[PDB]
């Protein structure tokens, strides 16, 4: 029922996941009974005890047949489009009739049959230990949430995650996308200020990696291009660190076994770098050792970032050119953005937001911990915006919500070129943004002439052009002339231009009056 | 409201027109695209508000 909805904020990744409400109209994300606000997304079974997040986690050494993890992608998928990577450490995803299915032993008797279970019971098991974890934080029961999706998940992935979550006893009020909501997490803040920004969200995750270009107009989202890559991302980090150290392991133990060919070693390195990697984000120098690593061995040794960043440098252009390939792909230049926010847990890198500073121009603000003052945790953005969303919609009956998704009120014409006036000294002025969903209204305040008088309003069309690099306006076709009579010395004239959902401009061109409408 | 720093054109002798106003060009269906919005945030609501 709308008038008595608990409502949470959830974002559900292949490697974490996390939970948030808000407190006085601010998102705040939960820590559940570990203590974590990055919840792994992994699920395990030990002596018919169920485990999620960190407890899960650590068993992927001790018991990786009965582990689940890296289903998220999988819910909603032929298994001709599973990708089992990720899962080889771990339950082996299957295909049972047209499902994919894990088989683990989930009960307690010793000498019982492995459960066989689809990846959306999976999924409806997980969720419920999050929901689980908000509720008990809140003291309430929560009942319904919205959840943060990939741009590419296909519409049969949604329905699959819908009805998981339904099976857990969860409404889902709306899905969205993660890149708006991590933009959501920053325009919803007290502090933010509206205004036109051409806005690129670098999601760096754990097993993928997604960079959107979005145009920010009158506090609304519009998503220029996407770009997806499964080869740089958090896990390539970590394994230049299982890398660096398994060689400095047989260099110190000459005839000794690589531990990259033992599961069993494999999985520690995997815990151990991931946790070495994390460091390297707070501190300029980290630990790295495992007690007992393979063959009794015993190994700990040490890196520091200069040396971390050396290493990964092959993944770290990765990142570069994903970010060049979207905003090439939006047909965009790195000088007409004006955000880069930082989103996912590999964002918290240093090196990466130096790369990015280097690609942009110093005018583009690089939403990162080491750039910005005022940014937000990158791991916390998509639960952040979650959250924020489902505060404004906790009120709204289902029918409300589902037609305000409906293409007539999401699809609205976008104004292609710029709507501006011309200025001349003895120069093209935007008012109306390019890629500005109609209807719209933008005003400026221009300066008079020397002394001024007769003042000429020209409204005029504009397109950006790079010059060798330099971005400059290049005017266009001419819209209007209009003429303020009598302008003070020293005056400021206010030009104000409105596009309506006709495509139709009205002028006003008042000084603190000539209107005029172009069909 | 923006404020750009940047003179107005002096209006030439002997310009005029019906209530100071002349409509040169207009916006055409080629100057558009239809894309789609993000359905996030309270801007958002109060669109949708006002289409239905
Ligand atoms: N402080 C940190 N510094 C560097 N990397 C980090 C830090 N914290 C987390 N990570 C990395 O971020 C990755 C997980 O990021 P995130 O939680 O955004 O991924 P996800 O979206 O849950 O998973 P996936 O990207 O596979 O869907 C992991 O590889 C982890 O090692
Ligand atoms: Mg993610």
């Amino acid at each position: 029922a709308p008038g008595e909805r608990v409502v949470i904020g959830i974002t559900f990744g292949n490697s974490n996941s996390s939970i948030a409400h808000t407190v006085d109209d601010k998102a705040e994300v939960i820590a559940n009974e570990d203590g974590d606000r990055q919840i792994p997304t992994i699920l395990s079974y030990v002596d018919g005890d169920e485990y999620y997040g960190q407890q899960a986690k650590n068993f992927l050494v001790r018991n990786p047949k009965n582990t689940v993890a890296y289903f998220r992608d999988i819910l909603g998928q032929d298994f001709k489009s599973v990708d089992p990577t990720h899962n080889h450490a771990s339950a082996h995803p299957q295909e049972a009739g047209d499902n994919v299915v894990f088989t683990i032993k989930d009960k307690a008797e010793e000498d019982a049959e492995p459960s066989t279970l689809t990846v959306s019971e999976i999924a409806t098991r997980y969720l419920r230990r999050l929901v689980g974890a908000a509720s008990e934080y809140l003291g309430k029961k929560v009942t319904s949430a919205v959840i943060t999706i990939p741009t590419n998940f296909t519409e049969k992935q949604k329905a699959a995650l819908i009805a998981a979550a339904a099976a857990a006893d969860l409404e889902v009020l709306q899905l969205i996308s993660e890149p708006a909501a991590a933009v959501l997490a920053y325009d919803a803040r007290p502090e933010a200020t509206i205004s036109d920004k051409i806005i690129v969200v670098a999601d760096l995750g754990g097993s993928r990696s997604d960079v959107t270009v979005l145009a920010s107009r009158s506090g609304m989202y519009t998503i220029l291009a996407t770009v997806h890559d499964y080869e740089y991302h958090g896990i390539a980090l970590d394994k230049v660190l299982i890398d660096h150290f398994s060689k400095e392991f047989l260099k110190k133990n000459p005839g000794a076994k690589d531990p990259r060919e033992n599961p069993r070693s494999l999985a520690k390195l995997r815990l151990e770098a991931e946790s070495t990697k994390r460091a390297l984000s707070r501190s300029t120098n980290a630990s790295f050792s495992v007690e007992s690593l393979i063959d009794g061995l015993d190994f700990a040794s040490t890196i520091n970032r200069l040396r971390y960043e050396t290493i990964a440098r092959t993944v770290f252009e990765g990142f570069n050119r994903l970010v060049e390939s979207a905003v090439k792909k939006a047909g965009l230049d790195p000088l007409d953005v004006d955000e880069v926010i930082m989103s996912g847990g590999t964002s918290n890198t240093p090196r990466i937001a130096a790369n990015f500073r280097y690609i942009f121009p110093e005018s583009t603000r690089i939403l990162a911990p080491s750039t910005d003052p005022s940014a937000l945790n990158p791991s916390e953005l998509q639960a952040r915006g979650a959250a924020l969303q489902a505060s404004l919609i906790q009120e709204f009956e289902t029918e409300d919500i589902e037609q305000s998704t409906h293409a007539a009120v999401t699809t609205m014409p976008h104004v292609t070129n710029a709507i501006g006036v011309v200025s001349v000294s003895e120069k093209f002025v935007p008012i109306i943004a390019p890629e500005t969903a109609v209807p719209a209204r933008r005003t400026v305040h221009l300066d008079a002439p020397k002394e001024g008088g007769d003042v000429l309003v020209k409204v005029v069309e504009g397109s950006t052009h790079i010059n060798v690099r330099e971005k400059v306006w290049k005017i266009g076709s001419t819209l209007a002339e209009a003429a303020v009579r009598g302008v003070k010395k020293g005056a400021k004239v206010e030009v104000t231009i409105n596009v309506n959902t006709d495509l139709t401009v009205i002028v006003t061109a008042r000084e603190v009056g000539v209107r005029g409408t172009l069909s | 409201a923006t404020v750009v720093s940047l003179p107005l054109p002096t209006l030439p002798e002997g310009w005029a027109a019906e209530k100071d106003f002349k409509a040169i060009g207009k916006l055409t269906q080629e100057g558009s695209s239809m894309r789609t919005l993000e359905p996030v945030g309270p801007h958002f609501l109060a669109h949708a508000r006002r289409v239905r």
